[PDB]
């Protein structure tokens, strides 16, 4: 049967990771606003404004990675190298990404 | 039974020129088809070197720095056919290059291959 | 020196987004706990109680979906079919998490 | 160096869109909580909140037809009429969107 | 019986400037807002810094859609240009959405 | 099925002119459509360079920062064919000249270009 164009799709999931990445970095920019107007009283205020500012550093930088791997085609086989290195580091970021989400998490649901 | 079906291989002077050609057959392609063609060489005491690649319908290219500019991939499409350009060959070009077909996760490689002496 | 494997490009993406989408269904959840315990007292908890449970459902889709884009093989020429129908489906139920969740920041504010 | 590819093009643009439409409904919502919690006693609140309504409905309308379009491929030219029609429609309702967002401003601006 | 991709394009990048126009008229409202409440609002000062650099960035990229329009995409001189160009617009639209999301966070 | 039939090779002398050509044929071509024609030039101990390129559709075009303003590429769209006007040559424009099509985003290419210069 007539194949999928694979760049095309690739394209399409970098891009619904992004979207699901601005739904991420949305809801931990409103934990971070309500966790900031609580201020130093809060009893874990330090290592949670830590860990969702890491979050969001991290999600930009996963969407910005995700633009690039939107920018580079899948089918040039001269990119390959850096889709696939851009591909493994956005993967290990949103790893990371996760497992602060779990800490944030574990602190916020106190 | 997937086959490639290879030719151009000789021997030639240093800075001379040769035109590898690789038909393949036995598997569909398409438009969109996730598929590449490419050429290996190999030689005593050296490691498998990948010479170049293409994606035989968008024409996108690959070459290692070794022959990145004196050697030139491409494709006939309806033929499926590739062929490599080889200008300046050095000496260190002579090695044994084997065409590549990828097509989908499966790789196949050329049931000989040929000789490039310089 | 052999060129990307797609299925494993396809099945990286889809774990990231998974990722994403665990992360996400985790945040949801902790501001369903923390409406649910200021629950008729805030005068928006009807409407932001339905918009994170909505999330949640579509999000578990999602994550449903997601699993069956791992499933499926993207070097085989025949699943392609199913692939491409469920990556759009996919990114529909996105793009409405995404909508749910603006609606979830401004009413939470 | 080789063209543009437009379907890359018209992708990356119809992401912008997306893109800039998420944006808009980010501060239309924000606009329409603001005006539903001050309630039937602002001068202008129904209007107000018709206009913000039609906007939002008619925006993520938008979102899911640039959706859309990003599924057609504008290199073939059997899905041409379609991709022509649904990037019509879409404009059409960005439009009636911005002038949505001009009346909105009018009375937000009192 | 193909479509003037060009055609396409332009007014692609038209309703892309019209959103804009439309999110740079609610931010110019929202700041209007804010600088109303003054300094008696907490996050005065970031949310003015945040929605100038949105206002900044949608008028750059407003700009950038003005040439995206006035160069033709069927034209290979100015191919570089426009890819250039809609791959920045792609970033600055970026920014903007991050932007935005954190203003409407602080909102 | 795509072919490209190209002519006007040469072997003129500096300060001469030439005129390459290049047929297309196989695909249907319009009065609006994504179609360019071009000539690409590749030389021993140089890179590849894009010496020309047009949309036959809307005659809008590119050249090299070398060959801008002496040579002028040219299509007949009633006869779907390219041309390239090379004048006042130079010892460095001795090159391959191969033209190129760009369709539906899928590329093609001579299957042997012409040196055109002494």
């Amino acid at each position: 049967n007539r194949p999928i164009n694979v760049n095309h799709y690739a394209n399409k999931q970098s891009a619904a990771e992004s979207m699901l990445d601005i739904a991420l970095l949305m809801a931990n920019a409103s934990q971070l606003k309500a966790v900031v107007e609580q201020g130093n009283d809060f009893a874990f205020f330090v290592p949670l404004v830590v860990l969702i500012s890491i979050s969001l550093v991290l999600q930009i930088g996963v969407g910005v990675l995700l633009i690039f791997l939107v920018k580079y085609d899948l089918n040039n086989p001269a990119k390959h190298a850096k889709l696939d290195f851009l591909n493994n580091l956005a993967t290990g970021l949103v790893f990371i990404i996760v497992v602060v989400n779990i800490f944030i998490t574990a602190f916020g649901v106190q | 039974e997937v086959q490639l079906v290879e030719s151009g291989g000789g021997l030639v002077q240093p800075g001379g020129s040769l035109r590898l050609s690789c038909a393949a057959s036995g598997f569909n392609v398409y438009s969109s088809s996730y598929y590449y063609v490419g050429w290996v060489r190999r030689a005593p005491g050296k490691g498998e070197e990948l010479v170049a690649r293409i994606s035989p319908s968008y024409g996108y290219t690959y070459y290692a720095d070794s022959v990145k500019g004196r050697f030139t991939i491409s494709a006939d499409t309806s033929k499926n056919t590739a062929y490599l350009q080889m200008n300046s060959l050095r000496a260190e070009d002579t090695a044994v290059y084997y065409c590549e077909v990828y097509i989908f996760g499966q790789y196949f490689e050329s049931g000989q291959g040929t000789l490039v002496t310089v």
